């Protein structure tokens, strides 16, 4: 009814196609994938490793192993990131 | 290909105007980040150590005066602790922090693209006016900030092996 | 086009280098959000204020009169010790005093020439040459007066022997 404002650096993001634009991915849009491929792996087994190393929480926990347990969350949003930029010839 | 590494491909960010550069990026970081921004960083991470490493030298070579009873025998990150409880670890806190609310302003104009990265027109002492020894004088920067980060670590890591400090445990 | 003060940064837009006792050093651009006029306003009274309250905690150490709580040493303790009703008078006559000043005006109704009150009855600043010296002599010595009465303050809060005595006595040979 008015226009309705958005931050600077806005851009469209709306795809029809196999994958989105590389756009998408924000500062990671220059990215490879295989650098996301291998950054999803190496994220999955230190953060499953950091999250095993845990699992009986004690009032001492490492806070490296709970800083590196969040990894495994990370690398699903890097294994798509890959799958986009594979698709997008990157 | 990259004049450091030669099987991997140049880094597209990374250009030869900027100071210290040899091509060196493998994992591609400036990429993912604005290198204005990285060269504001890289230059700060160089002089906080260069700081560091010649401070962690002179309180082995020698110490203020009165110092020494505060600081019974801790050296290096245990001098910390004690200038912790006393008040000179927050006075430097509390300058440097002052002088960095200006640094936030400078690095946004440095974002933008107007200013420079790492620049504060700070030459007390006119070294920098030839325009051609100002270049190798910030190549001499990069160069020994590099070396005094890498330095700073080495030291502190050997504190905490053996509690020696730097010159003390060349000697032994 | 960039700060004397502050070199790296650009300089501010609003003061054109045309109010006096400005040397470029608006880094964080309060001047851009608020009114100019008003901004050097709220600078010479605050600077005005900590003037006299300066000289005022030094000679509060120094003198007092022949009475019982106004012979305190310590400027904050000497406020608890004095009478409250002399403290009420004093803001009360402020208060008078603001609204006298401004013909009862606010910020926007204020905004006349910046800090002109126009309170002469001396007139030292005959000469227009002379003036604008004098301009320039209030600004810098409110300035250093409203960091030195703070410095005081606190050392009041501090050590607790007034200003003269912190000074002089500064702790020598102990931790
Ligand atoms: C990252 C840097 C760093 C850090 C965190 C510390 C921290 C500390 N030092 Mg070390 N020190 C440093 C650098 C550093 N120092 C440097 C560069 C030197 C000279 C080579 C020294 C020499 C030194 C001695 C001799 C002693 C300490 C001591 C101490 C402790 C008490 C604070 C004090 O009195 O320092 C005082 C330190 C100084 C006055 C030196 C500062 C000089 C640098 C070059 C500042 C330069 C500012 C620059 C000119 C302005 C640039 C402006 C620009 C950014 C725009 C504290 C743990 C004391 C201690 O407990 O020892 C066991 C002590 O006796 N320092
Ligand atoms: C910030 C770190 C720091 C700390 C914790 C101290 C602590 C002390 N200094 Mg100080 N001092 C410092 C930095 C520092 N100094 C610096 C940077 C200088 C200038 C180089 C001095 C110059 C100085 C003098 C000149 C004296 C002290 C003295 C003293 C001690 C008085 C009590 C005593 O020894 O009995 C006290 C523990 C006194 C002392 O005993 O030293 C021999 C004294 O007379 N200091
Ligand atoms: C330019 C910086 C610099 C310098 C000159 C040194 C130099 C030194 N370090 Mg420090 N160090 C550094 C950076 C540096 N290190 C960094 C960045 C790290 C990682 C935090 C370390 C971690 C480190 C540890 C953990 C230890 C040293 C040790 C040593 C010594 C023996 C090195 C050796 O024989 O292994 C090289 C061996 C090879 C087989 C390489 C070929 C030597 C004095 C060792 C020592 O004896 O100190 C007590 C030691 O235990 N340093
Ligand atoms: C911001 C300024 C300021 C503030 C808040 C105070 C506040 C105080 N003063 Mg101080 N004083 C000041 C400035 C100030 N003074 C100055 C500038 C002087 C002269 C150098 C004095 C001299 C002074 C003495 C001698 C004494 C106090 C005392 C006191 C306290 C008790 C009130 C009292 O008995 O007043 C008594 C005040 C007087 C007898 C005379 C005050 C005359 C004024 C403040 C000086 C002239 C100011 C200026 C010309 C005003 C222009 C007005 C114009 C805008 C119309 C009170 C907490 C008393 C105290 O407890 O001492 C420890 C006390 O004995 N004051
Ligand atoms: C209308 C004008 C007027 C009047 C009638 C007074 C009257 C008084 N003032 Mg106020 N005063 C005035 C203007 C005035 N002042 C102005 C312009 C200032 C400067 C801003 C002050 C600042 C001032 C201070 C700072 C103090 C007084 C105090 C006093 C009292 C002193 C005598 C006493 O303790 O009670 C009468 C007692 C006796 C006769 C027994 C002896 C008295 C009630 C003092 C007081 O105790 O406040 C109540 C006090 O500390 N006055
Ligand atoms: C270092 C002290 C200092 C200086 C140089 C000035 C200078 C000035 N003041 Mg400021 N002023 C000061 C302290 C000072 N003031 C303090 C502490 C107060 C609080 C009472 C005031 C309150 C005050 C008012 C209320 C007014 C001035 C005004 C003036 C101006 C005209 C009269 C003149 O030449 O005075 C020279 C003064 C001295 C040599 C001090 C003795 C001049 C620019 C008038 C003006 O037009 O301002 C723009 C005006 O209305 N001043
Ligand atoms: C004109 C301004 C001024 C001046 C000359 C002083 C001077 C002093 N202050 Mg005050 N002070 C000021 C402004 C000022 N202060 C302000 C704006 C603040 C912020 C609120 C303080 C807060 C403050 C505190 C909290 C303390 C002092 C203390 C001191 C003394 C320590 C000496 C020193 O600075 O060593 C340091 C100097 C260097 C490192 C050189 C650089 C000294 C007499 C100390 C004191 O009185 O001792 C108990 C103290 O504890 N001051
Ligand atoms: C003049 C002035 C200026 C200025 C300035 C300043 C303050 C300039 C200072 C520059 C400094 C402080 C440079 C210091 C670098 C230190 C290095 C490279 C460390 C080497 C140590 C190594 C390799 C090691 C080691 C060790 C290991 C790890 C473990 C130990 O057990 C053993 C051992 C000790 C061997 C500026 C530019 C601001 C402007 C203007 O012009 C005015
Ligand atoms: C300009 C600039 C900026 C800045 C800045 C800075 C450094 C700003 C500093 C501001 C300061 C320090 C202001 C001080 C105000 C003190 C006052 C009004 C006290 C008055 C005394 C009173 C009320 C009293 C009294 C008393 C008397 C005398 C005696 C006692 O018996 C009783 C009592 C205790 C009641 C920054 C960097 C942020 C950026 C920006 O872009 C440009
Ligand atoms: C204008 C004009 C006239 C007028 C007038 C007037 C009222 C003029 C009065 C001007 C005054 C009172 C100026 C005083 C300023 C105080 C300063 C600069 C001190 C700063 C403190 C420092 C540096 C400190 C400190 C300290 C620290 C922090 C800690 C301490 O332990 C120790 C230590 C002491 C070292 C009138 C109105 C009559 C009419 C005329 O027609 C026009
Ligand atoms: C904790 C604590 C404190 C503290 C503290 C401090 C000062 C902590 C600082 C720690 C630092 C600076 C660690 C840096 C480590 C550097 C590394 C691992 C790089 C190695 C180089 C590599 C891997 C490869 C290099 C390479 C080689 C060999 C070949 C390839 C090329 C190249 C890249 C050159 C306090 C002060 C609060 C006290 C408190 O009581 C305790």
């Amino acid at each position: 009814f008015s226009p309705v404002p958005s931050p600077e650096g806005t851009k469209e993001t709306y795809w029809e196609t196999k994958a989105p634009s590389s756009d998408v991915l924000g500062i990671g849009a220059g990215v490879s994938s295989g650098n996301f491929a291998a950054a999803s792996v190496f994220a999955a087994l230190v953060g499953g490793y950091c999250t095993g190393q845990v699992i009986p929480l004690t009032v001492e926990p490492n806070p490296l192993f709970l800083a590196g347990s969040f990894l495994l969350p990370y690398s699903w949003a890097l294994h798509v990131a890959a799958w986009i930029q594979k698709n997008n010839g990157k | 290909m990259s004049e450091s590494v030669p099987f991997l491909k140049k880094p597209e960010a990374l250009d030869s105007s900027m100071a210290g550069y040899a091509g060196f990026d493998p994992l591609g970081l400036s990429s993912i980040a604005d290198i204005k921004f990285l060269q504001e960083s890289e230059i700060k991470h160089c002089r906080i150590a260069m700081l560091a490493a010649a401070g962690s030298i002179a309180q082995d070579i020698f110490t203020f005066p009165g110092v020494s009873k505060v600081v019974g025998t801790a050296k290096m990150t245990g001098v910390h602790d004690v200038l912790v409880k006393q008040g000179a670890m927050g006075q430097i806190l509390l300058w440097t922090s002052f002088l960095e609310v200006f640094g936030t302003i400078a690095l946004l104009e440095t974002l933008d693209g107007k200013r420079a990265p790492g620049d504060f027109k700070f030459d007390p002492l006119g070294f920098s006016k030839n325009a051609e020894t100002a270049k190798r004088y910030q190549l001499s920067e990069i160069k020994n900030g590099r070396l005094a980060m890498l330095a700073t670590g080495g030291m502190v890591h050997g504190y905490f092996i053996t509690g020696k400090g730097p010159l003390e445990l060349l000697t032994n | 086009d960039m700060s004397a003060s502050v070199p790296f940064l650009p300089r501010p837009a609003a003061l054109d280098g045309s109010m006096v006792g400005d040397v470029g050093f608006d880094p964080l651009g309060f001047t851009t959000k608020y009114d100019i006029k008003w901004l050097r306003e709220s600078e010479l009274k605050h600077g005005r204020v900590c003037m006299l309250a300066s000289l005022g905690c030094i000679v509060q150490e120094i003198v007092h009169l022949p009475f019982e709580a106004t012979s305190n040493p310590v400027a904050s303790e000497a406020f608890f010790q004095v009478p409250a009703g002399g403290l009420w008078q004093i803001f009360a006559g402020i208060g008078i005093v603001e609204h006298f000043s401004n013909n009862f005006k606010m910020s926007g109704s204020t905004m006349r020439a910046p800090g002109n009150l126009g309170f002469d009855p001396l007139n030292f600043g005959k000469n227009p040459s002379a003036r604008a010296r004098y301009e320039l002599a209030e600004i810098k010595n409110g300035r250093l007066a409203m960091l030195g009465f703070g410095g005081m303050i606190h050392g009041c809060f501090i050590t607790g022997k007034g200003p003269i005595g912190a000074l002089t006595s500064m702790d020598w040979h102990q931790s």
